[PDB]
C-alpha cells in the first residue's frame, strides 16, 4: 500500500519490499542540532514508520549555525520541542514525537538508534544494551571540518543485496560438455568469479532449466564456466542466464570492543595515515569534555590545544597505539572543536540517513565500522584566523565564525551567486547558503532561475515545498522558504522563471553575468550543463557542477585560468536500439516499450498535428508535397482523421480500437511470417529465427483476456480524447459493442508510372476545404507519465505487453513500463544531501580565492557500497602560439568591429598566421576555398554586417559581443590551433 | 564541432572522393547534402542518389543523421530513407569521418544484406526471386535516380 | 606487476601491467576487459586523476595498487 | 594435422591445417568451405577467442583439437 504518487523516484532505488520493511521500523534520534535535524529530515522523507526525538537541552543562539528549524524567538526552549512541530510537516505518513526522558529498557521499542552530541561514556552505556538485544546503533559526530561515523548492526546482520545493482542477465550461444558457457556475438556477461547463475530455455540440456544456482568461473569477457555438466547432457544450444544474488552475513563488534581495534573505512586513499589519528583525537575530545564540565576547547586557544594534546598522548599510550601522533593535525582538531558547519552537517546527515535505511531494510553494504572524514583543505588562508577573530560575537553565525573567522564571514556576506535550477540539489543549496549567511551583506545578492512547477512526486526529496505548493513555481517557493529560514535574506533573493539557454540571453546577458561571483548548476540534463559551462568560460566565472543518480553522485569545480571546463571531458552516451530491431525483431521488453511509444506518437500525435496544420497554413499541401519524405502518408492521415474514420460516438471509437488491434497485433505478424516463414533459413543455411530473432505468432482477440481489454479501453479513450467525446469505463458497453464486430478479410500480399501523382492530387482535392471548417480543431495527445488518469501509460503498457506476447517475451507491469518509457532518473534525498554538502565545502575554497590546483577536490561517491573518492581537478591544457604560452580554454582574442579584410590582415601581421576558416554560431563566414567573386563581395564588410547578411537575421539590441571560431595555418602550412575571437560590437 | 566539421570539409576538398561529393547546405555547417553514384556492378548503375546529413550539436560525440532523399529499392533502406548501418545508431565513435560513412553506404549499395533486413518484403523478393529484384531495382533507379 | 581497478558500481578488475607502461596501455586494457572507450574512462589513484601521455612510474603506482574507475552523473 | 570445428547447429567441419598456419588462413578455409566471411567468424577454443594475425601454435592448438565457430551478423 505504498503511495507511488509520492515515492515514485525512491521506489526505483529501493524497491517495494525494502520500503515495506521500512514502513514497519522505528528510529530513535538522540540530539537535535544540525546533524541530528539533518538525519531526522532525511529519515522522515525516506518513509520510516515513525521518528522519536530526545534533546532536552535549551536552545542557544550559536545552534542556529546549522539548525534550520530554529529561529531567534526559540532561545531558551528545548530543541526537540521546537523542532518536532516543523519536522511533522515533511511527510504526513511519518509521525514525529518527543520523549522528555530516556531509560535503557525504553530502547527496546526501536529498530534503529542514532546518537549525536553524546559523551563517550553515555555511548558505551547505550551500546552495551543495544548490542546484546540486536538493535542497530549508529553514532555520528561533527567537529568543525572533521566528522566521524560508527555503525554497529549486531553480530548476525543479514544483508540481502550488497551492491544495489540489478541482476545480470544474458543470452547464451552454446554450452559445451565441460560447462564452458559462451555468450552471443560481441556480448559481455559482466560476471565475476564466485557469482551464481541460473539458466532457462536451454535446449539440449534440460537439466540446466531446473533453476539451481551454479558457481561461475570467469574465463574471459565473453565466456565463463559452471563446472561439469556431463550427466545432464552432451551440449546445449541457445537459452538465457540470470544472476542469482545470495544473502551475506556481516558480523559487527560492539563499540567497547572496537575502540581498541577499530576497522576503518577510508573516504580518501590519498591520506591513509589520518584515520588512526582521528580515532585518538575524538576520544581525547570526549575526555577533555568530561574533564571540563562538558566544555570543548575554545576556538584557536593554545592552552586548550596543549591540554588536548596531552590527553591524546595519554590515550595513545593507554591503547598501545604504535602510531606517531601528528601534532599539527591533532591541534587542528582541537582548534575547530566548537565549529558547526552546515555543509559538514549535510554531508554526514546524508551518509548517516543512508546507514539508517540500510539498518531498517537489510539492503546495500553498511559501513564497517569507523568512517573518519576531514575537509581541512577548506580552511581559509587569505584571511587572519586567530583567537581574536574566531571568538563568538553572540550571533547565529558563531558556529561558523569559530572555524573561519569574522573576516571570512564578511567575505561570504557579500557574495553574488547565480543558481541554475531549483530541484532537489537547488533546494539543498539554497538551504546551505541561507545557513552560511551567503549574500546577507550590503553588496550581496542571490539569483535563482527555474521554469518548472511543483508536482506531488517532487515533495519526496525537495523539502522546501509542501502539498499546498503544488502547481506553483519552484523558484518563488524556494526563495520564500529560505527567506523564512534566514530573515536577513529578505530582499536579497531574485527569482526568475526563465529557462537558461540560447533563447534567454536577453535576460542573462553581459550586464547580468559581469556582476556575479560564481555559478552553481542544479540541473538534470547535459545540454543545459554544457550551455552554462560555455557561458561561464566566456565570462570567466567559477562554476560548481554536481549530479546524482540513485545512490551515486559526483561534484566538480571549474576555476577560471586554472582547470579545464565541464565540457572538456566526455560521458557515455544514451543507448538507442537499431531501427531494424525495434521494427521487426525485438527480443527485450525495452524494444517493445520503445515500439509502443512510437505507436502512441504515430496514432494520437502526428496525424492530429498534420490535420491541425492543414487547417491553419494556407499553403500546407504544396509545401508537404515536396518537403516531407512521404506526402502520401500525410494526405492519407488527413483524409482518415477528417472524413473517412471520423467518429461520431464512443461506439465508433471502440470499433476503431478493435481495428487497430487487428492491424498491429494480428496482421503485421501474418505478413512478417509470410515473408520469412518459421522454417526459413539464412543464406548460409542457418535457421533464420535463431538467437536474437524470435519467431512471432499472431494474436486472436479475446475479450475476456485482461491485456486485450486494457488495450481496447486505452485506445478508445485516447481516440475519444482526440475527438473530444465522452468516454466510459463500464465493461458492459465494451462487451456489447465488440460482440457485433465482423473482421474484414485479410490475406498477406505477395507483391507481383506517373499516374501516382494524379492519384495524390485526386486525394488532395477530395479533402474538405479549410474555409468550410473554421474554428474546428482536433486535440493532440501530449505524452505525460506523472498523471494516472490520461491512459497514456496504460496504453503504452498494454501495447508493449501485447507485442511481447507476440514474440514470447516476458511482459512487464506499469511500474517498469513507466520507468522505461518516461526516462525517469532514480532519485534519493540522501544523495542530494551529500552532493550539496560537498559543493558547499568547495564553495568556501572558491570564496577564499585559492590559486593552487591541489587545494580543490572533485568528489565521487556511491552510498550503496559505501565508496567515497576525491581527486584534484585537471589543469587546463597549454599551447604555443607564435612563441607565446596560450591557455587552450580560458584565453581569447579581443578585437574591435573591423572588416573581414582587416581581421585577416591583423592575424597575418600580428600572429604570423594565415586565416583559412572563420565561422560564427552555425554559419561559415569565410573560407579559403570559396570562389573569388563571393569573397570579394564579402571582404569589405564589417563582421556584424557579414553575420547579419549570412544569417539573414539582424543582431538584437542587447547583443554586445560576437564569438568567432577561427582555423588558421602557419607559414609552413601546418595547421595551428588558436583561441576563439571576441568581437566587441 | 565547427573545427572538426571544417577539417573534414577541407580534407574532402583536397582529395576528391571521386564517387561522392558532400558539402554544406548554403552556409550552414551542420546540414550537408551529399551525392552518391550507383556502383557500376550493381542494379543501381548510372544513378545519382542524394543524401541529407545532419550533424548534431555534440558532433563527433553523437552520430550524424544520414537519410536518403532519392527513392531506392533496397532491402536495407525504407521509404523514409533510413539506412540500416551499425555505425550510425550505436557503434558510432568520435573517430569516423564522413568519407568512411559514404564508403560504407556505397558498399551497402553494392551488396544488400537480406539476413537482417529493414524491409522484409524486398528481402523476401531478393532471397526467392532474384531476377524480379534486379528488374525492380533497375526500374526504380531509372525512374527516380536518373533525372 | 598486478594492479586492481574498482568501479563506482562495486566491480573489481585485475590487470597485469608493468611499471613502464603508459596510461594509454592501461586504459586500453580496461577497454578490453570492460568495453569502456579510453576517452570515457576516469582513473583515480591516491587522489590524482591519471592523464594520458604519462607512465605509471610517474604516479608511483606499484604492485597491488588500487585505482578507482569513476564517471559523472546527469541527475539532480 | 587435422582439426574439427563445431557450429551452433551441431555440424562438424574437418580441416587439414598445420600448427604454423595463421588464423587468417584457417578463416579463409572456412570461408571457402562454408562461404562465411572471415570478419563474421568467431572461433573459440578452451574459452578463448581466436584473433586475426596470430597462429594456431600461439594458442597451443595440437593434434585433433576442437574449436567452436559462431557468427556475428552485420546490423
Ligand atoms: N535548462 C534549464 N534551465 C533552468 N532550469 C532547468 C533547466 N533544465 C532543468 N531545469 C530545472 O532543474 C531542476 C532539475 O531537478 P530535478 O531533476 O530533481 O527535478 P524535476 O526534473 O522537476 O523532477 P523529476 O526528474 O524527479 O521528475 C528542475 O527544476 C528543472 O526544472
Ligand atoms: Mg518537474
Ligand atoms: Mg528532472
Amino acid at each position: 500500500t505504498i503511495d507511488e504518487g509520492l515515492y515514485s523516484r525512491q521506489l526505483y532505488v529501493l524497491g517495494h519490499e525494502a520500503m515495506k520493511q521500512m514502513s514497519q521500523s522505528n528510529v530513535l534520534i538522540i540530539g537535535c542540532k544540525g546533524l541530528g535535524v539533518e538525519i531526522a529530515k532525511n529519515v522522515c522523507l525516506a518513509g520510516v514508520k515513525s521518528v522519536t526525538l530526545y534533546d532536552p537541552q535549551p536552545t542557544r543562539i550559536e545552534d542556529l549555525s546549522s539548525q534550520y528549524f530554529l529561529t531567534e524567538d526559540d532561545i531558551g526552549v528545548p530543541r526537540a520541542k521546537v523542532t518536532v512541530s516543523k519536522l511533522a510537516e515533511l511527510n504526513q505518513y511519518v509521525p514525529v514525537s518527543v520523549v522528555d526522558e530516556l531509560s535503557t529498557e525504553y530502547l527496546k521499542n526501536f529498530k534503529c538508534v542514532v546518537v549525536t552530541e553524546t559523551s563517550l561514556t553515555k555511548q558505551l552505556e547505550i551500546n552495551d544494551f543495544t548490542h546484546k538485544n540486536h538493535i542497530a546503533y549508529i553514532a555520528a559526530d561533527s567537529r568543525g571540518l572533521f566528522g566521524s561515523i560508527f555503525c554497529d548492526f549486531g553480530e548476525n546482520f543479514i544483508c540481502t543485496d550488497t551492491d544495489g545493482n540489478e541482476p545480470l542477465t544474458g543470452m547464451i550461444a552454446s554450452i559445451t560438455d565441460d560447462g564452458v558457457v559462451t555468450m552471443l556475438e560481441e556480448t559481455r556477461h559482466g560476471l565475476e568469479n564466485g557469482d551464481f547463475v541460473k539458466f532457462t530455455e536451454v535446449k539440449g540440456m534440460p537439466g540446466l532449466n531446473d533453476g539451481t544456482p551454479r558457481k561461475v568461473e570467469v574465463k574471459g569477457p565473453y565466456t565463463f564456466s559452471i563446472g561439469s555438466v556431463k550427466d545432464l547432457g552432451s551440449a546445449g544450444y541457445n537459452g538465457v542466464f540470470t544472476q542469482v544474488k545470495v544473502p551475506t552475513k556481516i558480523s559487527f563488534k560492539s563499540l567497547r570492543e572496537s575502540l581498541k581495534d577499530p576497522e576503518y573505512v577510508y573516504p580518501d586513499f590519498g591520506k591513509m595515515m589520518r584515520p588512526p589519528q582521528y580515532h585518538i583525537a575524538f576520544q581525547a575530545l570526549s575526555a577533555f569534555a568530561d574533564a571540563h564540565e562538558g566544555s570543548l576547547p575554545r576556538p584557536r586557544n593554545d592552552i586548550d590545544a596543549a591540554e588536548f594534546f596531552e590527553f591524546c598522548k595519554k590515550i595513545a599510550s593507554t591503547l598501545q597505539f604504535d602510531v606517531e601522533l601528528d601534532e599539527k593535525l591533532i591541534k587542528e582538531i582541537s582548534y575547530q572543536a566548537r565549529g558547526d558547519l552546515v555543509a559538514m552537517s549535510a554531508f554526514l546527515g546524508g551518509a548517516v540517513a543512508q546507514e539508517v535505511l540500510k539498518a531498517t531494510t537489510s539492503k546495500f553494504y553498511p559501513l564497517k565500522q569507523y568512517f573518519y572524514f576531514d575537509s581541512l583543505e577548506s580552511l581559509p588562508s587569505s584571511v587572519t584566523i586567530s583567537e581574536e577573530t574566531c571568538k563568538p560575537r553572540g550571533c547565529r553565525y558563531d558556529g561558523q565564525i569559530a572555524v573561519f573567522g569574522s573576516e571570512f564571514q564578511e567575505k561570504i556576506a557579500s557574495l553574488s551567486t547565480f543558481l541554475v535550477g531549483a530541484g532537489a540539489i537547488g533546494c539543498e543549496m539554497l538551504k546551505n547558503w541561507a545557513m552560511m549567511g551567503v549574500a546577507t551583506g550590503e553588496s550581496g545578492h542571490i539569483s535563482v532561475t527555474d521554469m518548472d512547477s511543483i508536482e506531488k512526486s517532487n515533495l519526496n526529496r525537495q523539502f522546501l515545498f509542501r502539498p499546498r505548493d503544488v502547481g506553483k513555481l519552484k523558484s518563488e517557493c524556494a526563495s520564500t522558504a529560505v527567506s523564512i529560514m534566514n530573515p536577513s535574506l529578505t530582499g536579497k533573493i531574485t527569482s526568475y522563471q526563465e529557462r537558461v539557454g540560447p533563447e534567454s540571453e536577453g535576460i542573462f546577458g553581459d550586464e547580468f553575468f559581469e556582476k556575479l561571483s560564481l555559478v552553481t548548476n542544479a540541473l538534470d540534463n547535459v545540454e543545459a550543463r554544457m550551455y552554462v559551462d560555455r557561458r561561464c568560460v566566456f565570462f570567466e566565472k567559477p562554476l560548481l557542477e554536481s549530479g546524482t543518480l540513485g545512490t551515486k553522485g559526483n561534484t566538480q569545480v571549474v576555476v577560471p585560468h586554472l582547470t579545464e571546463s565541464y565540457g572538456s571531458s566526455q560521458d557515455p552516451p544514451e543507448k538507442s536500439f537499431p531501427i531494424c530491431t525495434l521494427k521487426n525483431f525485438p527480443n527485450r521488453i525495452e524494444h517493445t516499450i520503445a515500439w509502443a511509444r512510437d505507436l502512441f506518437e504515430g496514432l494520437f500525435k502526428q496525424p492530429i498535428d498534420n490535420v491541425n496544420m492543414y487547417l491553419s497554413s494556407p499553403n500546407f499541401l504544396e509545401t508537404s508535397l515536396k518537403t516531407s519524405s512521404n506526402p502520401r502518408e500525410v494526405l492519407e492521415n488527413i483524409r482518415d482523421y477528417l472524413v473517412t474514420e471520423k467518429p461520431l460516438s464512443f461506439e465508433e471509437c471502440i470499433m476503431w480500437a478493435r481495428l487497430q488491434f487487428d492491424k498491429f497485433f494480428n496482421n503485421n505478424i501474418q505478413q512478417l511470417l509470410f515473408n520469412f516463414p518459421k522454417d526459413s533459413v539464412t543464406s548460409t543455411g542457418q535457421p533464420f529465427w535463431s538467437g536474437p530473432k524470435r519467431a512471432p505468432t499472431p494474436l486472436s482477440f479475446d475479450i475476456h483476456n485482461r491485456e486485450h481489454f486494457d488495450f481496447i479501453v486505452a485506445a478508445a479513450s485516447l481516440y475519444a480524447f482526440n475527438y473530444g467525446l465522452k468516454s466510459e469505463t463500464d465493461p458492459a458497453i465494451y462487451e456489447r459493442v465488440l460482440a457485433g464486430y465482423n473482421p474484414p478479410p485479410f490475406a498477406p500480399k505477395s507483391g507481383i508510372a506517373n499516374k501516382d501523382k494524379q492519384e495524390l492530387k485526386s486525394i488532395a482535392d477530395s479533402l474538405p476545404p479549410p474555409s468550410s471548417l473554421v474554428g474546428f480543431r482536433l486535440t493532440p495527445a501530449e505524452f505525460e507519465k506523472d498523471d494516472d488518469s490520461n491512459h497514456h501509460i496504460d496504453f503504452i503498457t498494454a501495447a508493449s505487453n501485447l507485442r511481447a506476447m507476440n514474440y514470447d517475451i516476458t511482459p512487464a507491469d506499469r511500474f517498469k513500463t513507466k520507468f522505461v518509457a518516461g526516462k525517469i532518473v532514480p532519485a534519493m534525498c540522501t544523495s542530494t544531501a551529500v552532493v550539496s554538502g560537498l559543493v558547499c565545502l568547495e564553495l568556501v575554497k572558491l570564496v577564499d580565492g585559492k590559486k593552487k590546483i591541489e587545494e580543490y577536490k572533485n568528489g565521487f561517491f556511491n552510498l550503496a557500497i559505501g565508496l567515497f573518492t576525491f581527486s584534484d581537478p585537471i589543469a587546463s591544457p597549454k599551447m604555443k602560439v607564435n612563441g607565446k604560452e596560450i591557455d587552450k580554454i580560458w584565453d581569447r582574442y579581443n578585437l574591435p568591429d573591423c572588416t573581414l579584410q582587416e581581421l585577416i590582415d591583423y592575424f597575418q601581421k600580428e600572429e604570423g598566421l594565415e586565416v583559412t576558416m572563420l565561422s560564427s554560431g552555425v554559419s561559415l563566414l569565410y573560407a579559403n576555398f570559396q570562389p573569388p567573386k563571393k569573397l570579394a563581395e564579402r571582404l569589405p564588410l564589417k563582421i556584424s554586417e557579414l553575420v547579419e547578411q549570412i544569417t539573414k537575421k539582424k543582431l538584437e539590441p542587447f547583443r554586445k559581443h560576437l564569438v568567432l571560431e577561427i582555423c588558421c595555418d602557419d607559414a609552413n602550412g601546418e595547421d595551428v590551433e588558436v583561441p576563439f575571437i571576441c568581437i566587441k560590437l | 564541432a565547427l573545427k572538426r566539421i571544417n577539417r573534414e570539409l577541407a580534407d574532402l576538398g583536397k582529395d576528391p572522393p571521386s564517387s561522392s561529393s558532400a558539402g554544406p547546405v548554403g552556409d550552414d555547417l551542420f546540414h550537408w547534402q551529399a551525392t552518391i553514384m550507383g556502383p557500376a556492378d550493381s542494379p543501381y548503375a548510372g544513378g545519382v542518389f542524394f543524401l541529407s546529413i545532419h550533424f548534431p550539436t555534440d558532433y563527433p560525440f553523437k552520430p550524424p543523421k544520414v537519410n536518403f532523399t532519392t527513392r531506392i529499392y533496397h532491402p536495407n533502406i525504407n521509404s523514409n530513407g533510413s539506412i540500416c548501418l551499425d555505425i550510425l545508431r550505436d557503434q558510432w565513435s568520435p573517430a569516423l569521418t564522413i568519407s568512411k560513412v559514404l564508403l560504407s553506404i556505397s558498399s551497402l549499395l553494392t551488396d544488400p544484406n537480406p539476413d537482417d533486413p529493414l524491409v522484409p518484403e524486398i528481402a523476401h523478393v531478393y532471397k526467392t526471386d532474384r531476377s524480379r529484384y534486379e528488374l525492380s531495382a533497375r526500374e526504380w533507379t531509372r525512374k527516380y535516380a536518373i533525372g | 606487476m598486478q594492479i586492481f581497478v574498482k568501479t563506482l558500481t562495486g566491480k573489481t578488475i585485475t590487470l597485469e601491467v608493468e611499471s613502464s607502461d603508459t596510461i594509454d596501455n592501461v586504459k586500453s586494457k580496461i577497454q578490453d576487459k570492460e568495453g569502456i572507450p579510453p576517452d570515457q574512462q576516469r582513473l583515480i589513484f591516491a587522489g590524482k586523476q591519471l592523464e594520458d601521455g604519462r607512465t605509471l612510474s610517474d604516479y608511483n603506482i606499484q604492485k597491488e595498487s588500487t585505482l578507482h574507475l569513476v564517471l559523472r552523473l546527469r541527475g539532480g
